[PDB]
């Protein structure tokens, strides 16, 4: 089919792997679990037409700085992945990954996904959390990062029960597949 | 023509992201890195594989989708001529430049072709062209720079002085050289 590489950003332990894992073989991982995925590329169907989608997923470590961006080149989207129960690396996004993925790939949608949407109700989470001055991500918080960093599209997921796991690839997808109009920049004069 | 205003070519225009570059690490100190970690070390195949400086620039291309024949720049050895060679393009024409270049030995971290416009010694234009980061190798890379449109003239219509150069994330000089194009109509 048409191919379209996506690269899978965001701190380490948010959940980048279990989610490419979670979505290519329909399981959550539980115990066994990779730093790094193996790149693979599913044949997904979307809007009635087959896309060979080539899913990336990064070591988030600042010990591989200078070795990661190498996989940005000739990408068509990509997504920066956050935990909805974990501020920091919210945070952590406006700081470290929208600057790195923009700068490395100017113009090339970018789509955020708060990961972990299975913890934003678990007692124990809003406890440990709770007793740190911290809460969980809110929807309109990261609906509003994503305005901030000019996202195409905002989406929250979780790996562990799959939901809307389908649409953050669906949306991946059509941001590559017939987006907006670009404003043909760089028009000199 | 008359330019006297030409000294003003807007504000910067420019919306650069605060980006931290990479600390200086070579690819030794990569691979030895979590060498027990298996995934890692796919990871880092499936992205390196297995009297010269760490990049050499062979040659720009003008890909023009109008007129026949390619559009070069020998980027290797003499580059003095530049300063006399004189290059037309016609009037807002679609076109993009092809970059090709090669790396040896180390990472290039964020590579990039940044190209200065002048017209009588007054910089009217500030581009940069991000190209990427890239391993080592011997087979030589190319890339596109996004499409676009070469201005209009029934004012910028004169000939230009062009300066430009390569560098990177590390702020290194691989390149860089002066030549002189004119904005024709046909
Ligand atoms: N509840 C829950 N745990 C998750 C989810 N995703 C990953 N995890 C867990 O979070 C830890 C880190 O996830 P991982 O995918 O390795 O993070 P990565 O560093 O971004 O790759 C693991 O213990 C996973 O089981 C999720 O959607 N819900
Ligand atoms: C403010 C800008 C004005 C007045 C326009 C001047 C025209 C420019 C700057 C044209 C740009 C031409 C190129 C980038 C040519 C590329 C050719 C090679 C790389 C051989
Ligand atoms: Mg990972």
């Amino acid at each position: 089919p048409q191919a379209i590489k996506c690269v899978v950003v965001g701190d380490g332990a948010v959940g980048k792997t279990c989610l490419l894992i979670s979505y290519t073989t329909n399981a959550f991982p539980g115990e066994y679990i990779p730093t790094v995925f193996d790149n693979y590329s599913a044949n997904v169907m979307v809007d009635g037409k087959p896309v060979n989608l080539g899913l990336w997923d990064t070591a988030g470590q600042e010990d591989y700085d200078r070795l990661r961006p190498l996989s940005y080149p000739q990408t068509d989207v990509s997504l920066i992945c956050f935990s909805l129960v974990s501020p920091a690396s919210f945070e952590n996004v406006r700081a470290k990954w929208y600057p790195e993925v923009r700068h490395h790939c100017p113009n090339t949608p970018i789509i955020l996904v708060g990961t972990k949407l299975d913890l934003r109700d678990d007692k124990d989470t809003i406890e440990k959390l709770k007793e740190k001055k911290l809460t969980p991500i809110t929807y309109p918080q990261g609906l509003a990062m994503a305005k901030e960093i000019g996202a195409v599209k905002y989406l929250e997921c979780s790996a562990l029960t799959q939901r809307g796991l389908k649409t953050v690839f669906d949306e991946a997808i059509r941001a590559v597949l017939c987006p907006p109009p670009v404003k043909k920049r760089k028009r000199k004069c | 023509e008359q330019l006297a205003q030409i000294a003003a070519e807007n504000e910067e225009d420019e919306h650069s992201v605060n980006y931290k570059p990479p600390a200086q690490k070579s690819i030794q100190e990569i691979q030895e890195l979590d060498k027990d970690d298996e995934s890692l070390r796919k990871y880092k195949e499936a992205l390196l594989g297995r009297n010269v400086p760490n990049v050499v620039v062979t040659g720009l291309t003008l890909v023009c989708s109008s007129a026949p024949g390619p559009l070069e720049l020998d980027l290797t050895g003499d580059l003095e001529s530049f300063k006399k060679q004189s290059f037309v393009l016609k009037e807002g024409v679609e076109y993009r430049i092809k970059i090709s270049f090669r790396v040896n030995r180390e990472i290039v971290s964020g590579m990039k072709y940044i190209q200065h416009t002048y017209r009588k010694g007054v910089k009217i234009d500030k581009t940069d062209y991000m190209v990427g980061s890239y391993g080592p190798r011997a087979e030589e890379y190319e890339f596109l720079t996004p499409v676009e449109e070469a201005p209009k003239g029934m004012l910028a219509r004169g000939s230009y002085s062009i300066k430009s150069r390569f560098t990177d994330d590390d702020k290194t000089d691989h390149l860089s050289w002066e030549w002189n194009l004119t904005i024709k109509k046909d």
